[PDB]
């Protein structure tokens, strides 16, 4: 876990709340085998909700200079909480079509050389990508470790 | 959900108890908010809410007391009609109880009259009943009588 | 009614109580943030409360600076309906009146998230 984020963070929740005043030593397995005060035992609101943000989690976006997020840029991966770029070898058509359709783009791309500025030149986290047909998100085509 | 006023000296004024099907019981100051005591005002026809006090301002309950937070909007017509949202034990003392003053505060009552309908006007302030005067008793007040 | 002439003895000079209050704490400079408006005693909620919303309400009171603002309701439970929400004092404001915040409305704030501060002695 990277992050503990709390009052409503994520978004208002719907339902009963089911735990309050959790106490964890963190060597759990499971999360009713923390100290709660019991099932359905609370004087919480629902905007106070808590959420989590795990080492395992990925985003994707497109950097140019003008915006942060766009149909044009630098390819990076959000991993382990930090933000690198991806290896231009070994790309096809089909993975360039593959981050065009998980953005929102469209549904095909190309690959441009490199633009004249490059911002804070994050490290590269991934190479090799090979897009099979079928995944419509980065994250289930096959690559380098 | 059944509200009642005790231990006020004036009409509209004392502890607020609500009875859970068969069982009286004291409310809380944390528990208790401005839209729940315009709901008991309004369900006793007792006006509008002028004041609330805590800590045991009309005396100290003898009994349980409820846990539960009502979650009124202001428009509901009984409290019972009011959603409400279930807390643990072990909140408050019998010293925290709430109270609520509402707005009608008038005690006037028709005595000598042999119709209940018919008879002298009679009006209780600072703990004595008295006459009313002649003067600016016009029939738009005998009609609101 | 009846007009006359009246010795200064005889008139009614009146001080009243202030409208911002601290309470349940061990010292007089620290303790709950409470409010009177329309006929109760009400408390703030700690959406948005630090260190400027605290300075406020120790000049107010007539303490000394503000140091601490706690919040999730560390100096005990209030009492009554909470008046203030969202408060927004830019730190120079004389009463807690003058800074901008939701203003005698519904508040989704419930009684364990009560504002407190600490000023100096
Ligand atoms: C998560 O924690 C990191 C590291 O402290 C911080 O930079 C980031 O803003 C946090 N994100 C959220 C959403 O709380
Ligand atoms: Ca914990
Ligand atoms: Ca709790
Ligand atoms: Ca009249
Ligand atoms: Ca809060
Ligand atoms: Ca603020």
């Amino acid at each position: 876990a990277i992050n503990a984020t709390g009052s409503a963070h994520f978004g208002e929740g719907t339902g009963p709340i089911w735990l309050d005043e959790m106490k964890c030593n963190g060597k759990e397995s499971r999360i009713w085998q923390c100290h709660s005060h019991g099932w359905g035992q609370q004087n919480c609101r629902h905007k106070e909700d808590a959420g989590v943000i795990c080492s395992e989690f990925m985003s994707l976006r497109l950097t140019s200079e003008a915006s942060r997020e766009a149909c044009a840029g630098r390819l990076e991966v959000f991993y382990n909480g930090a933000w690198g770029t991806v290896g231009k070898s070994s790309m096809s058509e089909t993975t360039v079509g593959v981050v065009c359709r998980q953005l929102g783009c469209a549904d095909k791309g190309k690959i441009n050389p490199a633009s004249l500025d490059k911002a804070m030149s994050i490290p590269m986290w991934v190479d090799n990508v090979q897009c099979p047909k079928g995944p419509d998100t980065l994250w289930q085509c096959p690559s380098s470790p | 959900r059944e509200p009642r006023l005790v231990g006020g000296d004036i009409p509209c004024s004392g502890r607020v108890e609500v009875k859970h099907g068969d069982t009286w019981g004291s409310i809380c100051d944390s528990d208790f908010s401005l839209e729940a005591a315009s709901v008991l005002c309004r369900e006793l026809q007792c006006g509008t809410v002028v004041s609330i006090l805590g800590g045991a301002h009309f005396g100290e309950g003898n009994g349980q007391i409820w846990a539960e937070e009502f979650q009124c909007e202001g428009h509901e017509s009984h409290l019972s009609l009011c959603p409400v949202a279930p807390r643990p034990e072990g909140t408050c003392s019998h010293s925290r109880d709430v109270g609520v003053v509402c707005s009608r505060y008038t005690e006037i009552r028709l005595v000598n009259g042999k119709t209940p309908c018919e008879g002298r006007v009679e009006l209780k302030t600072l703990g004595a009943w008295g006459s009313l005067c002649n003067s600016h008793w016009d029939i738009e007040d005998a009609h609101v009588l | 009614w009846e007009k006359r002439l009246a010795s200064p003895s005889e008139e009614t000079w009146i001080t009243c109580d202030n409208k911002i209050r601290l309470q349940e704490g061990p010292t007089s400079c620290s303790g709950r943030v409470e409010i009177w408006h329309g006929g109760s005693w009400g408390t703030v909620c700690d959406d948005s409360w630090d260190l400027d919303d605290a300075q406020v309400v120790c000049q107010q009171l007539g303490c000394g600076p503000a140091l601490k603002a706690f919040k999730e309701a560390e100096f005990g439970q209030g009492t009554g309906p909470i008046w203030l929400n969202e408060v927004k004092c830019k730190g120079n404001e004389s009463s807690l009146w003058d800074c901008p915040a939701r203003r005698w409305g519904h508040s989704e704030c419930g009684h364990k998230e009560d504002a407190a501060v600490n000023c100096t002695d």
